[PDB]
């Protein structure tokens, strides 16, 4: 659980 | 750098969930204590139902 | 006959008699009075003495006091000439108008239509209220009901409806008013006036008004449905004319009958209410209904006490409708109108065979959504968004804008919505609402959708705010 | 003998019960031997049961009861001004009898369909959240609720002083005579209530009747009915009354003492079947008559404290679904510095927008649109960055229009002062103003018209419009009054 | 009157007088009983049989026993010679030193100061207590609830309380235990007696002490605290003094009425509670104030049952509170004392239209200063107090100097506490937080002030402590 | 009839709650007291006296049998509730229906875990 | 008799739940009023007579002693029902037992945060 971390390099990332 | 930020994001994060938590210790007090008033009030008018027709 | 009062209490004052014993229902007159004052016959104590209602305040009366024997239950003027005139529990005009000058009179207490005199056509009524046509769509010569706590929003969807259907009307049309505020009528009474449904000049008013209003004794609460009924009763059956019936509230009257079944001297059932609850109901109930003589489109606003419809009133009362709008709190809060309960509120006809299958499919489409923001919304609430799976955040997306979209200002709340009544065609509803579903608008903001009709505006309000 | 006497079978529970009053009419007055005062309850077959208007220790089994041959009645007429009476009409301010001409029963019912007509005239507080944000009508039914000391009886208070400005004045058709009912409150409150009101020269247009925390039951119960009566008489007479019942909640605690210890089945909260209609009946006789019957008015304020904020309760339920509005005061708000601690969004007025003069309509109707989409982005979270520009900027005006609804006590505003400083607010001049001056500038900006531009004002109040000159005129006296304002 | 009993039925007696039956409240004593039976009345059954409540076990009453009419209700001993004694609910002696002979009796159940007795105004009762007096000010003739229990100061705060009203208003207090412990009594008494506020040799006892035990039937439970009443109205009523009521605990006063209720065969209400639960308390509340004569102040300790605030019973309490007194066991802790909460503890009095501007604004200049310390308290302790301004470092010093002033010393705990005890004056209260505001004293160190009078002392502990 | 004659017969009672408030009228009305919700203290025997009629007769009377589908319904899906419990502890089994299922698509909305049957495979085809 | 006696003794109730469910039934089956639980509004007064009865007496009268040890159940943790609510108001302090303590192998089961003693240390050895 650490904010929007993971996810906005993952979308970012494709 | 994705270090600060992310030790950033938790932090507020876990800031707000407590509050959200809060939120909710606060709110489901109130139900408990409306419904534990209303269980003895029940109750009771069960009682003094079935007395009172005698 | 005459009877002497023996005894008084509130509304229930005990009559009794030496020769003539009137059955239960009977009407009794008192007495030595100023005004009117109408006894109903409850039951009979035995001992030559009968327990009976008053239909009006009580005060002055005195034991030992003369009451007789009307002969029958309470009659009142039933007929074309009701129409355009307001009247009381006990059928005089309180329209400073003169008197109801009918060729018949009715009694209040009738029998339900029996069984083989029932109808099962299912024909649906558009409303153009969006959630009410997609999700719980009413039907002609059914049954409508409106839950609403207090202050949620059952008046002013009775009116929209008034205004999107019975204007347009060609039968006749019957308000009753039960239990509520006095300035109601009121605000009716000249409203109609206005829009010339009720004519003061000639025959050509289309309603007949009733009403037994919050500052009535009781008993008086306790029948003017009745009253109102059997006034419907007779455009249906002697005239095998198309009704429409509005009523407001009907939970009015089972609290009345709450007030005098003590006095009654009746063991109480659950929370207080009285045993009787459910047949009283029923008996009521079970004549507002369409035939085969005739229609009856009814809608009746449903007050739910301290906001609990598993109170055994608005409880007892689900299992007497085709179609039940149930208003929230909640929702309200949320600043949602109508602030109906799509996952709550239901109807008989919202099946494929009726509807169409793309009415089917939209409608349920919908519910499955909401149903499924529903489960995620325990975790959105400590944790909000963030955690959820990229799928799930569509949900929600589209949950959200699905959810704007059930909203809509209605004219009659123009005054507190700042905005334009709208009524939308089905169609548009139907339509409107697959988009949403498949993603063709996944673009706008959340914001377009609210507050609107026809999908088509929702679009606009996206290039206003951008 | 008999016929029109009894005497006691027996006190307890305050129900004598008493044998003879062959001739009682149901509901009359009756008296004790003691001058105590009764209401004929129930006519049994052999015997009255009486409610006793005052503590039952004073009957006794035995005692003398006497019939008067009167419905339950009260004291009525313009000769109640200025005094303090009891539930029963009684004079209380020890200030010599009340010499009243007429009476009336507190039982009356209330006016039906026929000689009401929508209100339309104004009924002014002077409190600038509730004037141009709820707007009540004469012949309305607005009610005050909210928990234990949220300011509720504060807003009935403003309201009534605020009424000065035109019983002193001109216009009788302008005025309002206040009624003030205290019911379960402590006489040390009322006591102090009346001082306030005194000090203010309110008290000659106001009449105040007190059944308090020490006062029998039946007498708390019987109170905003008898009020209620008073009110009547300004209503029935082209003239137009104000009633503040204060609180209903206490009175419905006073009814179902009554209704327990009659056996009556407790329902919900334990409380009697009839409640609703306890208030119902009471509140339906606030309204506004047409001009074939007066045009006069009777406008009820009644008060409801909730337990923890809690809005869905049986009897704050029963009051929301009689008044035609309501007015709820939050606790967090009062905390948080916010008072009047009125919540914008929960708050209505049913029918009061045509009430509402048009100059506020002006100003104040672009208040609560500039407020709604305040609403939203103003959040729990605290700490809270942003984007977008918009956005931004609706966030700042709400900081500001907030501030220009707080106002203090003892300080009613004449619409057109409100809608002065609503303008200001409104129009944006104070916008490149920061949130803690709002304050300051409202009330030297405020003096500052009334001492220099009466004339403006004038105009705005005798108008009841914001002419283009008017508008053109006070566009600029915000101007420069700014361009001189010190941080 | 000479009445036979005709009925017992645990501590419920019933009555019969054969001329001339005792009005309702009257007491009746019982004939032939090793001790004082004291029965009071409360219904007229009708027959001339009257139903009373025992003040003590019915054990071995006989029907027939002679019951004999005191023509009066319970009264009791008042004035001087009441200071420093023990006394029961019915006026009795019950700490062994002999006879209470004072001039007057005083009946028990009065009625309440007439509207027009009334004072018309708001007045802070000082109590020489920098956290009380500054922040959470009683009132004249007010009620203030007492929160927090042991371990916390309660009985010293309540002995120091007793001592600066006899010292600065010369005021006498009383004290009624509604349903104290026999133990607990017993230990308050010595305890007050070894602090002086009772004095067995001479005559300088400043306070009466009033008893209603737990073991003690319902009735007379419910009686106590009317008797403690009754005593301090003299000191009002007689002698127009500024006395101070003491009722440990509000609650078993309620509770002692809901037994006595039940007793009596009525219907409960809401929560089990008495159908006249707000008139029991009204009728008792409302003989509190300041007449024209002078004063009754009280300070209630109250329970909260369930911890729930909207318990019927703390509920209805509060109706009658000026202000609320909290003791924090975790203030008592840091070895803070009097260890009352400056930021729970409350006043309605608290506004500058009472307390005056100067007033109001320091002591509201005293709370946000404790709030805001309270924020940086997490950031201080994880991040290290050094990201802190010249300013977010003044804020905690000062705010820091300021809970530490807010502490002080009791002359009731000087038997040994060493240092000697302090009665602050509310003009002294003021200035003193007033400076440290302002800043006078902010190079002045902590240890200046804690535990000291006013300022001035802050200074000199400063010198001694170089 | 059916059931005495080696036949076969189905009874559908909709609903048993309906009829438990009828009985509580019809029995407060009595002036019988009140019981446990208001409901007579005989509620439970009142549905098991009928349910247990619902049966299966051996070859030596007849082989015939009836079977009884009664329903029941509850308030905000409350399955602990007196009644439900009162009732489901009479039956043979129970399906038990969720609002939340249903919307969700899962139609007929039985609640596979909450729903049992307390014949068991005894009453299944071997293919089943 | 021992405590008069300057002599000591404990006595330990095992329960007064039970003891007040025989009282109830008494009160009820004569017929007196009943309150909250059925109870008599005079439970409170049974348990307060008999709890008093115990005390430290003075030299003056023997120093002799009783101490009482009295059992209290309650249900489902509800410490604030009825006979439990008066009880723990008449004594000097509360042990308090919990399941989930015991199963977590806190053998006895004291949660000792919520347990007290208004006697306190006035009653601990200097070791201690
Ligand atoms: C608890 C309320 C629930 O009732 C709903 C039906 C949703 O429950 C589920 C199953 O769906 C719910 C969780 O949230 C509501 C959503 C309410 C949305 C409110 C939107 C308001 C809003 O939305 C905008 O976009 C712009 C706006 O102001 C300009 C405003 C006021 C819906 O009515
Ligand atoms: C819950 C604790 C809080 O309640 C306070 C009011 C403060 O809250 C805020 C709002 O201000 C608080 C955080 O810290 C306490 C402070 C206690 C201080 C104790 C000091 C003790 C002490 O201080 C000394 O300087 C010397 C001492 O002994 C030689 C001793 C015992 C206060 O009472
Ligand atoms: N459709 C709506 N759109 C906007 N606001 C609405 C709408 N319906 C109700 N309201 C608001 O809610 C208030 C109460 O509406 P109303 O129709 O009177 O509720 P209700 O159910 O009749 N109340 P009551 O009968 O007292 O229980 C209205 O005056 C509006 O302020
Ligand atoms: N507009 C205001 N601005 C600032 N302070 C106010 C305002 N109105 C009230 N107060 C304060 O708020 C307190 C409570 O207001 P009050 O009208 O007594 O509330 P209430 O809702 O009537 N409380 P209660 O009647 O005790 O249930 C007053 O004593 C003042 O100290
Ligand atoms: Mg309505
Ligand atoms: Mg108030």
């Amino acid at each position: 659980l650490c904010g929007a971390i993971h996810s906005s390099v993952a979308k970012q990332m494709k | 750098e994705s270090t600060t930020s992310e030790q950033s994001a938790r932090m507020t994060a876990m800031d707000n969930a407590s509050k959200n938590a809060s939120e909710m210790i606060d709110k489901l007090t109130l139900t408990f204590n409306r419904t534990r008033q209303a269980v003895i009030t029940k109750e009771l008018i069960e009682i003094i139902s079935g007395a009172a027709a005698l | 006959t005459t009877g002497r009062i023996v005894a008084v209490i509130g509304a229930v004052v005990d009559v009794q008699f030496d020769e003539g014993l009137p059955p239960i229902l009977n009407a009794l007159e008192v007495q030595g009075r100023e005004t009117r004052l109408v006894l109903e016959v409850a039951q009979h104590l035995g001992e030559s003495t009968v327990r009976t209602i008053a239909m009006d305040g009580t005060e002055g009366l005195v034991r030992g006091q003369k009451v007789l024997d009307s002969g029958a239950p309470i009659r009142i003027p039933v007929g074309p000439e009701t129409l355009g005139r307001i009247m009381n529990v006990i059928g005089e005009p309180i329209d400073e108008r003169g008197p109801i000058k009918t060729k018949q009179f009715a009694a209040i207490h009738a029998e339900a239509p029996e069984f083989v005199e029932m109808s099962v056509e299912q024909e649906i009524l558009v409303t153009g209220i969006k959630v009410v046509d997609l999700l719980a769509p009413y039907a002609k010569g059914g049954k409508i009901g409106l839950f609403g706590g207090a202050g949620v929003g059952k008046t002013v969807l009775i009116m929209e409806l008034i205004n999107n259907v019975a204007k347009a009307h060609g039968g006749y049309s019957v308000f009753a008013g039960v239990g509520e505020r006095t300035r109601e009528g009121n605000d009716l009474y000249h409203e109609m006036i206005e829009s010339g449904v009720i004519n003061l000049k000639d025959a050509t008013s289309k309603v007949a008004l009733v009403y037994g209003q919050m500052n009535e004794p009781p008993g008086a609460r306790a029948r003017v449905a009745l009253t109102g009924l059997t006034v419907a009763e007779y455009f249906r059956d002697q005239e095998g004319q198309d009704v429409l019936l509005f009523i407001d509230n009907i939970f009015r009257f089972t609290q009345a009958g709450s007030e005098v079944s003590a006095l009654l001297g009746r063991i109480p059932s659950a929370v207080g209410y009285q045993p009787t609850l459910a047949t009283d109901m029923g008996t009521m109930q079970e004549r507002i209904t369409t035939t085969k003589k005739g229609s009856i489109t009814s809608v009746q606003a449903i007050y739910v006490p301290a906001d609990d419809l598993t109170d055994p009133a608005p409880a007892t009362t689900f299992a007497h409708l085709d179609a039940t709008t149930v208003l929230s709190r909640a929702i309200a809060e949320l600043g949602i109108y109508p602030a109906v309960d799509p996952l709550d509120s239901t109807s008989r006809i919202m099946d494929p065979n009726i509807v169409g299958s793309e009415h089917y499919d939209v409608a349920r489409g919908v519910q499955k959504i909401l149903q499924d923001y529903k489960s995620l919304q325990d975790i959105i609430a400590i944790l909000g968004m963030d955690e959820l799976s990229e799928e799930d955040k569509l949900t929600v997306s589209r949950a959200r804008k699905i959810q704007r979209f059930l909203s809509q200002p209605f004219q009659v709340a123009e005054v507190f919505t700042g905005h334009l009544g709208k009524l939308v065609p089905l169609k548009e509803t139907i339509k409107g609402f697959q988009q949403i579903l498949a993603g063709e608008y996944d673009h706008l903001p959340e914001q377009a959708f609210y507050m609107v009709g026809p999908i088509e505006e929702a679009v606009a309000k996206a290039d206003k705010l951008a | 003998d008999l016929e029109e006497t009894g005497r006691v079978l027996s006190i307890g529970d305050g129900i004598a019960r008493v044998h003879g009053l062959r001739n009682v009419q149901a509901e009359e007055m009756v008296e004790f031997s003691s001058g105590l005062k009764g209401m004929s309850l129930n006519l049994e077959p052999d015997n009255v049961g009486v409610v006793v208007f005052g503590n039952d220790k004073l009957i006794k089994e035995g005692d003398i009861v006497k019939r008067t041959g009167a419905i339950v009645d009260v004291p009525v007429g313009e000769e109640l001004l200025g005094r303090v009476v009891d539930a029963l009409g009684n004079a209380i301010d020890g200030k010599g009898p009340i010499g009243s001409k007429a009476r009336r029963r507190v039982g009356l019912k209330a006016p039906g369909i026929i000689p009401r007509i929508s209100v339309r005239e104004p009924m002014q507080t002077g409190i600038k959240a509730v004037d141009s944000l709820v707007p009540i009508g004469r012949g309305q039914r607005e009610l005050i609720i909210g928990d234990r000391q949220t300011g509720k009886t504060s807003i009935a208070i403003d309201t009534i002083i605020n009424q000065k400005r035109f019983n002193d004045g001109t216009d009788e058709k302008k005025k309002l005579y206040c009624i003030y009912v205290a019911i379960g409150q402590k006489r040390s409150t009322v006591a102090q209530l009346v001082k306030r009101l005194t000090d203010a020269d309110a008290m000659k247009y106001t009449i105040v009747v007190s059944a308090t925390a020490s006062d029998a039951a039946p007498l708390q119960y019987l109170a905003p009915y008898s009020g209620c009566s008073m009110g009547e008489y300004f209503r029935d007479n082209g003239k137009h009354a104000l009633i503040i019942y204060d609180d209903l909640s206490k009175q419905a605690v006073a009814y179902r003492q009554m209704s327990l210890l009659l056996r009556r089945p407790p329902g919900r909260e334990a409380y009697p079947g009839d409640v609703f209609y306890l208030h119902s009946r009471l509140l339906e006789r606030a309204a506004k008559m047409n001009d074939a019957f007066g045009g006069g008015s009777l406008t009820a304020l009644p008060v409801i404290e909730t337990q923890a904020g809690d809005v869905s309760a049986y009897i704050p339920t029963n009051v929301i679904s009689i008044t035609d509005g309501q007015i709820f005061l939050e606790t967090e708000l009062f905390y948080k510095g916010i008072r009047p601690a009125i919540n914008v969004g929960l708050s209505v007025s049913r029918v009061g927008s045509a009430a509402q003069t048009r100059a506020m309509k002006q100003v104040a109707g672009t208040m609560k649109l500039e407020l709604a989409q305040y609403r939203e982005v103003a959040a729990f979270a605290q700490f809270g960055s942003d984007l977008d520009a918009a956005t931004q900027q609706l966030l700042s005006r709400g900081v500001r229009l907030t501030e220009l609804l707080k106002q203090g006590q003892y300080s009613p505003m004449a619409i057109e002062e409100q809608v002065a400083v609503i303008y200001a607010g409104v129009r944006g001049y104070l916008d490149k103003l920061e949130p803690s001056k709002i304050t300051k500038f409202e009330n030297a900006f405020l003096s500052h018209v009334i001492s220099q531009h009466q004339a403006l004002l004038g105009k705005i109040r005798t108008d009841g419009k914001i002419s283009e000159e008017s508008d053109a005129k006070l566009k600029e006296i915000v101007t420069n009054f700014l361009a001189g304002f010190e941080a």
